[PDB]
C-alpha cells in the first residue's frame, strides 16, 4: 500500500498493535510491515506478504526473509546475500 | 511468525 511506503506511516499504524504479542512496533515497522488491525496480523508494504502468530524472538528480518524472499524491499534494505543465506544457500 |  501506497501509504505505508514510509517507517513512520507504518509506525502509526500500531496504534492498536495487542500490547502482549512479543514483538515490538518498531522491528515490525523497520521490516516493511504495517499492522492491518486484526490480531497480530501485519503486511509488507512492498511485496504485500502478510505475518501473524509472532513469537517470542522472532526477527521480523529473517522472518520477511524466510517466507517472502522475493521483496524487493527486502532485498535492497538487507541485501541478496542476507536471503539467500536465509533460503539456504551459502 | 507463519505466512498468510
Ligand atoms: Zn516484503
Amino acid at each position: 500500500n501506497l501509504s505505508m511506503q514510509t517507517h513512520a506511516a507504518r509506525m502509526r499504524t500500531f496504534m492498536y498493535w495487542p500490547s502482549s504479542v512479543p514483538v515490538q512496533p518498531e522491528q515490525l515497522a523497520s521490516a516493511g510491515f504495517y499492522y492491518v488491525g486484526r490480531n497480530d496480523d501485519v503486511k509488507c508494504f512492498c511485496c504485500d506478504g502478510g505475518l501473524r502468530c509472532w513469537e517470542s524472538g522472532d526477527d521480523p528480518w529473517v522472518e520477511h526473509a524466510k517466507w517472502f524472499p522475493r521483496c524487493e524491499f527486502l532485498i535492497r534494505m538487507k541485501g541478496q546475500e542476507f536471503v539467500d543465506e536465509i533460503q539456504g544457500r551459502y | 511468525a507463519t505466512p498468510f
